[PDB]
RNA sequence: GAUGGGGAAGCUCCGUUUCAAAGGCCUGAUUUUAUGCAGGCCACCAUCGAAAGGGAAUCCGGUUAAGAUUCCGGAACCUGGAUAUGGAUUCUUCACGGUAACGUAACUGAAUGUGGAGACGUCGGCGCGAGCCCUGGGAGGAGUUAUCUUUUCUUCUUAAC
RNA sequence: GCUUGUGACGGCCCGUGAAAAUCCACAGGAAGGAAUAGUUUUCAUGCCAGGUCGUACUGAUAACCGCAGCAGGUCUCCAAG
RNA sequence: UCUAAGGGUCGGGACGAUCAACUUAGAACUGGUACGGACAAGGGGAAUCUGACUGUCUAAUUAAAACAUAGCAUUGCGAUGGUCAGAAAGUGAUGUUGACGCAAU
């Protein structure tokens, strides 16, 4: 039955003002000013949320330790690492099907 | 705003450095099921943070405020 | 037909369905043919053509999708590779293969 | 006496195009070396909507000559190409949908877009959805090349000139029923402030030509010069001929 | 139960517009709500959102359709004029 | 043929390890009672030497040509067996079950690893394998 | 909307990266000494424009005739800067561990390139959370009580971090 | 249950629904770095600083606009049985 | 004043024990025949004229049959262009555009 009012000058109901209600040590109903529930990161690669990346808005980032913001494998914080596997089998396969074709070319040369 | 368990950690807290105050804490509390005891709650003032120790037994409780160094301002209660 | 072989190989013999398999079974080199849908992707198609040259297994390109090769199997779902375990009675392999 | 509503548009205060959401300015590569010498390769990265465009857009992303960079461009995507494909860019290129390859290196009947009008431009002919244009013959010999237009017209341009195999993508929109207001309004707050458009009998004379009469009627013949004058101009304008078009259309 | 004799999702509209235009709706609301198979991964997951544009359930191949279908009559009838012609300076 | 055996380098494609070449030393075609599933034991390249040149001074490719190892159970799956091949020897011995499940055994294994492998790079037998794969 | 500019008798009009020689930083090199020369970068070219858009960080209790997320008591947080001790790292120099997904109290990184977050419609049902609503036991307080009613009403709370 | 938040989904489009500051990370490998000891601030603990302007109250059948303590007009949050 | 139906959660070397709700239907009895008891809450039908429709406008005498719309048709234009702006410009709108486009009826 308590009703509440904004903490805040902005009266009106914008991304920035949304309240959480809450009691108090005092037994009262108060208002307090949610932030903006931070979205996790994205794979660059593939665009699927990558885990093991603590998920908060970005200059929070700053204040937080590096085994948050990367994971052990390489391009931790970056692709999600099925994706990295991708990156695995292409790489050595397109650099080893090179050798191949540098190799069809070296018969094509004086075979032909 | 941090508790901890270690009790000899917290020694080496309740000397260190810029700590020049603590407090005790005493509260009824009703063990396990049954019956009251006598909770006491060791809280020392850091320059950051306000660590504090429960002691569950009296008996830890009473010769741990011994080991309590002096130059250490302790409100009791 | 390349198809009707399939049938014999299916009745009369050996054999396993899908990627994850067909590893295993050129990594035990426990297959003879591998057998490949057209629009199953080039970096699968490299792997499965490289995990192949490393076991001595012949591959031959199935003309037709995985909906049909699955079908050619006579399974009712997809399969992109089918890995020839045992040859049936079909003559399969000694062939245009 | 006023100033009729089509001579207030050149000012542009609400008449300017509702441009705040659009993915950007639709271009070719720029010509150099690789281009109009070589192939260069880049994979389209995603296809996405312009807005106020019927036509969907590729990005594609090529790798910089002279830089180590990667540089984006913004295709209109010919119907067929798809995410992950490689486009291949200038003279020798292969012809395949999707590639933009001079207008002198293809044959004949081949179906190309997004066309220059002059070789470097970036582009300017059948960009719309689904248009294209036809190649009829070449000129090797100060190289040229006839092309059929969407409108239909034939014109020589350079064999220089590029442009983007097949057809854009999104073709047949103009098929389905505008079927209420609402489409049509949601049609224009992405375009610009054309809509709708009251009719100039509907006026007072002072307003439009066609305004006045206490019947509402034209009151004298609504095909109008080329050689008028601004305010004088609503109408049919510089008419050859008015009237139902009866029998084929489809010209030599 | 069968609930349209006619219209079908143009019940939407319910007696608006004129029957005509409403089954000339029709027949483009059908061709552009459709699943379609998948060129790629070989499933019937292909569906449509902002006109032009055909994308993959999963697999998450993205094709520059037609309007209102994913392959538009001229469009492959162009293609394949266009095989035809690649053939040509093949051989 | 049977591709799995002691000689064969191969990628690893997964689990902090992924992207670097390793050589299998102990396969064991059948599961253990732990570890389940087939799986090899490779002697593998974590940081690999760095590029030289005709003007790189003295300590500079005495510091150039230093190589961090690392020995792995594999699972077959997240091997990406490799057509190249390089022939194990002084570390036959070197890794194994034993090595594993204690430290101390693992960090002297990574030293003979680490004398093994510079001492077969310089001198540029088996290329390949110390030539980092970049994607 | 300044500027090199181009119009205009002129008040001024146009143009905002435009026919423009459009600069600013990281390090050394000084050990005349304070900062010239050595590089290699980067060429991205005013500024105004949101007290409802974007956005670094605080809460509860108490207090005034009138002020409070501003004072007071207590418990925090961000940012800029200074810095010392512990912990960690290494004779396999730049941490180990798990098959893997990943773990973690840390666990060097310049030019340059890339990736993510800032960062986004609407409607529908379905899941969950808080707060409000109803309510049983008991512990207090107040009301009704000729009759009736283990009854009516009320307190039973928990902030950021 | 009601208010509100959030999640995974589905409908809709010839409509497919901002920008920038900013912050983190990946790639890379310049360079610098140990043994009588070298390395580190993305771990812990500690030391200093945080200016300038606004902050009262009305916000409406009397504190605003309509000549007024005018039945008019003026954006929004909370919402018990 | 009753009857019936519609659930949750347990353990199994055929069911039992247990927690929790306000829906629905049915039956009795009962009354100054009353009962959506206040409040709340469509009048219905047949036709002619006219605009298809939702939408719009004369603030302060007209809300309509007038405007708009989807639809039908017609006209101009391939950029050295159409339409349109400015005293002029080395200036501008359409135009982040290109005939499935823009402009004019
Ligand atoms: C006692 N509280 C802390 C004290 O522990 C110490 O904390 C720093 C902290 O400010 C640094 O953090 C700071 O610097 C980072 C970049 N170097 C970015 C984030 C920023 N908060 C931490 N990276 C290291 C701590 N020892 O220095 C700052 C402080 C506030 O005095
Ligand atoms: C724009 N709405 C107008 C509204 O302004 C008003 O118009 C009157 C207009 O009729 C009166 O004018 C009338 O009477 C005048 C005196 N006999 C002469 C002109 C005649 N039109 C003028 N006094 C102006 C408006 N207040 O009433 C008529 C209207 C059309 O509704
Ligand atoms: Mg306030
Ligand atoms: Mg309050
Ligand atoms: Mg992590
Ligand atoms: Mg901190
Ligand atoms: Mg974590
Ligand atoms: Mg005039
Ligand atoms: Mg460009
Ligand atoms: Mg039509
Ligand atoms: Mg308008
Ligand atoms: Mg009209
Ligand atoms: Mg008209
Ligand atoms: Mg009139
Ligand atoms: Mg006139
Ligand atoms: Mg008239
Ligand atoms: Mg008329
Ligand atoms: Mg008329
Ligand atoms: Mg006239
Ligand atoms: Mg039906
Ligand atoms: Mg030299
Ligand atoms: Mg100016
Ligand atoms: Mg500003
Ligand atoms: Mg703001
Ligand atoms: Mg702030
Ligand atoms: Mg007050
Ligand atoms: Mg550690
Ligand atoms: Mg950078
Ligand atoms: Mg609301
Ligand atoms: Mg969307
Ligand atoms: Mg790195
Ligand atoms: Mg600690
Ligand atoms: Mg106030
Ligand atoms: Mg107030
Ligand atoms: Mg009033
Ligand atoms: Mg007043
Ligand atoms: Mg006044
Ligand atoms: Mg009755
Ligand atoms: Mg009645
Ligand atoms: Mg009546
Ligand atoms: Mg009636
Ligand atoms: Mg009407
Ligand atoms: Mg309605
Ligand atoms: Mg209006
Ligand atoms: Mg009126
Ligand atoms: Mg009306
Ligand atoms: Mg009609
Ligand atoms: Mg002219
Ligand atoms: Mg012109
Ligand atoms: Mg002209
Ligand atoms: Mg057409
Ligand atoms: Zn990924
Ligand atoms: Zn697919």
């Amino acid at each position: 039955a308590q009703r509440v009012t904004f903490r805040r000058r902005n009266p009106y109901n914008t991304r920035s003002n949304k309240i959480k209600v809450v009691k108090t040590p005092g037994g009262i109903l108060r208002a307090q000013h949610v932030k903006k529930l931070a979205t996790r990161p994205k794979c660059g690669d593939c665009g699927s949320a990558l885990q093991g990346i603590s998920t908060l808005r970005p200059r929070q980032y700053a204040t937080v330790s590096k085994t948050h913001k990367t994971v052990s494998r390489a391009y931790g914080g970056s692709r999600c690492a099925n994706c990295v596997k991708e990156r695995i089998i292409r790489a050595f396969l397109i650099e080893e099907q090179k050798i191949v074709k540098k190799v069809v070319k070296e018969q094509t040369e004086a075979a032909k | 705003a941090r508790e901890i368990t270690d009790i000899k950690q917290f020694l080496e807290l309740t000397r260190r450095a810029d700590v020049k105050t603590a407090t005790v804490k005493i509260n009824k509390k009703l063990n396990k099921a049954g019956k009251p005891f006598r909770q006491t709650k060791f809280k020392v003032r850091g320059s950051s943070s306000l660590y504090t120790l429960v002691i569950n037994d009296a008996g830890k409780a009473k010769k741990l405020i011994q080991s309590l160094p002096p130059t250490l301002k302790v409100n009791r209660l | 037909s390349i198809n009707q072989k399939l049938a014999l190989v299916i009745k009369s013999g050996k054999y396993t369905l899908g990627y994850k398999s067909t590893v295993k079974s050129l990594r035990q080199g426990k297959s003879k043919l591998i057998i490949i849908a057209a629009n199953t992707p080039v970096l699968r198609k490299s792997e499965l053509e490289y995990y192949a040259m490393l076991s001595k297994t012949k591959v031959y390109y199935f003309q037709g999708g995985n909906n049909e090769l699955g079908t050619a199997v006579g399974k009712l779902f997809r399969v992109g590779v089918v890995s020839i375990l045992e040859a049936g009675d079909s003559d399969i392999l000694t062939t245009l293969a | 006496g006023r100033v009729i509503r089509n001579q207030r548009k050149g000012a542009g205060s609400i008449f300017t195009s509702h441009t705040r959401l659009r993915q950007g300015a639709a271009k070719l590569r720029t010509l150099d070396y690789a281009e109009r010498h070589g192939y260069i390769r880049g994979i389209v990265k995603q296809i996405v909507h312009d807005s106020g465009r019927g036509a969907p857009l590729a990005k594609v992303v090529f790798r910089d000559p002279y830089k180590y960079r990667l540089r984006e461009e913004i295709f209109i995507a010919n119907e067929g190409v798809h995410t992950g494909q490689f486009i291949y860019a200038g003279k020798k290129a292969s012809l395949n949908v999707g590639n933009v390859l001079p207008l002198g290196s293809v044959p004949e009947g081949t179906i190309v877009s997004n066309v220059e009008e002059k070789p470097g431009d970036r582009g300017a002919l059948a960009r719309a959805s689904g248009n294209y244009v036809i190649i009829i013959g070449h000129n090797p010999d100060e190289n040229k090349t006839r092309v059929r237009l969407p409108s239909g017209a034939k014109k020589v341009i350079s064999s220089d000139a590029r442009g983007v195999i097949g057809v854009i993508a999104g073709g047949g929109r103009v098929d389905k029923p505008l079927l209420k207001a609402g489409r049509a309004f949601h049609k224009y707050r992405l375009k610009r402030n054309s809509w709708p458009k009251t009719r100039g009998v509907a006026m007072n004379p002072v307003d439009h030509p066609h305004g006045g009469g206490n019947h509402q009627h034209i009151g004298k013949a609504s095909t109008i010069s080329r050689g008028a004058v601004s305010g004088q101009k609503a109408g049919l304008i510089a008419a050859r001929r008015t009237g139902l078009l009866r029998g084929s259309q489809k010209t030599q | 139960a069968k609930r349209t004799k006619k219209v079908g999702i143009t019940g939407k509209y319910g007696v608006r517009y004129g029957s005509s235009l409403r089954r000339q709706v029709k027949k483009l609301e059908i061709q552009q709500h459709a699943r379609y198979d998948c060129s790629f991964c070989g499933k019937k997951t292909v569906k449509r959102g902002a006109a032009g544009i055909w994308t993959c359930s999963c697999c998450k191949k993205t094709v520059a359709g037609g309007a209102y279908t994913v392959s538009t009559a001229a469009a492959a009838t162009v293609r394949s004029t266009i095989r035809r012609l690649r053939e040509m300076v093949e051989a | 043929a049977k591709f799995l055996k002691a000689g064969k380098v191969a990628v690893v494609v997964r689990g902090r390890y992924a992207g670097k070449k390793v050589v299998i030393v102990k396969p064991h075609d059948e599961g253990s009672k732990s570890h389940p599933f087939g799986h090899a034991l490779v002697a593998g390249i974590e940081r690999y030497p760095l590029k030289v040149t005709k003007k790189h001074g003295a300590k500079k490719v005495a510091k150039r040509t230093k190589i961090k190892p690392f020995i792995k159970v594999v699972n077959y799956n997240h091997l990406l067996p490799t057509r190249y091949t390089l022939d194990v020897e002084a570390f036959k011995s070197v890794v194994s079950t034993e090595t594993f499940e204690q430290p101390s055994q693992r960090e002297e294994a990574k030293k003979v690893v680490k004398k093994a492998f510079e001492e077969r790079h310089q001198a540029g037998k088996n290329q390949w394998f110390f030539s980092k794969l970049r994607f």
